């Protein structure tokens, strides 16, 4: 529990940089936009998360079935121990039955 | 081996008919009021009472029933611009009457809101026809 | 500062290459030509002669057709049987 002696350099946040002063620009896009691209589109992510959600085991069948066969060997693995445990662990256990 | 095929612009005119509206048209006028249906137009100017109640997309008076815990009946008046006390004086004043008892009211200023304790939707709409609301 | 140009939907008719190993196979679809033609195709370029069945589609469809979906005369006799046999 033995805390710092010396301080920090003091951290300068310039909030106005292009990231943050643009951020949310396109969002109305669908609205302002006459219909055409959905908002959905503004997504930049991982290929199999893209305007989706879901809690664990759903996400991580979806990868599963998305991008599958271009994984690696051991990630491939990993996922399908995954998908299990947490099968069964969603189906079979919890206090609420 | 392709079939021949023959362009015209004639026949067009029946697909004119298949496309929907993406807006709401505004009720044709008609000679006599109520229709027989019962829908009845607000008035040419607008009352003086320092509220006034905006008729929903398909113009009919805002008024309706909700269920809370399966045994709790309320009556929701919505979309009210002014002072809203104003309302719930003539609305409890109007009801308390039929009751009895004059009745409980939630009064919501941010949401423009009215809640009344039971089911008065029929006498509600009745009350707001008249008042030209 | 300046935002970025702002996201936009390109009209013109759009052909991913056939060749290409990568492409899905849902966009090297036959009826990916027909909903291509359905938005523009005088643009798009395809040929309105393709947007019909062949000759084999058409016997194979009329075979379907006159086995499983019999004629309303057909079907009236079919019902006068029953009726007698109830009766």
């Amino acid at each position: 529990f033995h805390v710092r002696v010396t301080l920090p350099p003091r951290k300068v946040v310039d909030r106005w940089n292009e990231k943050r002063a643009m951020f949310g620009v396109y969002d109305n896009i669908g609205i302002l936009g006459n219909f055409e691209k959905h908002p959905k589109e503004l997504i930049k992510g991982p290929i199999w998360l893209r305007g989706w959600k879901g809690n664990e085991l759903q996400r991580c069948i979806r990868k599963k079935r998305m991008v599958g066969n271009r994984m690696f060997i051991d990630d491939l693995h990993n996922l399908n121990k995954r998908i299990s445990y947490l099968y069964k662990h969603f189906n079979r256990h919890g206090k609420y039955r | 081996e392709y079939p021949s095929f023959v362009e015209s612009v004639d026949e067009y005119h029946f697909v004119e008919r298949l496309l929907p509206p993406a807006s709401i048209p505004r009720p044709p006028k008609h000679e006599h009021y109520p229709t027989p249906s019962g829908w009845q137009p607000p008035r040419d100017p607008a009352p003086s009472l320092p509220y006034f109640v905006r008729r929903s997309r398909m113009h009919n008076i805002p008024v309706y029933r909700d269920i809370t815990h399966g045994n709790r009946q309320m009556t929701v008046i919505r979309k009210v611009e002014g002072d809203i006390w104003a309302l719930q004086k003539d609305v409890e004043d109007f009801l308390s009457p039929l009751l009895g008892k004059t009745p409980v009211t939630q009064v919501n200023e941010v949401t423009g809101t009215l809640r009344v304790k039971g089911y008065f939707d029929q006498q509600l709409k009745a009350w707001l026809l008249e008042k030209g609301f | 500062y300046r935002a970025r140009p702002p996201p936009r939907r390109s009209q013109e008719p759009r052909w991913p290459d056939p060749d290409d190993p990568l492409t899905p196979r849902w966009q090297l679809s036959p009826r990916y030509a027909a909903k291509q033609f359905a938005r523009h195709g005088a643009a798009s370029g395809v040929a309105a002669g393709s947007l019909w069945p062949s000759q084999e589609q058409l016997r194979e469809l009329e075979a379907e057709e006159r086995e499983w979906y019999p004629s309303l005369a057909a079907m009236q006799e079919s019902l006068r049987v029953q009726q007698l046999a109830e009766e």
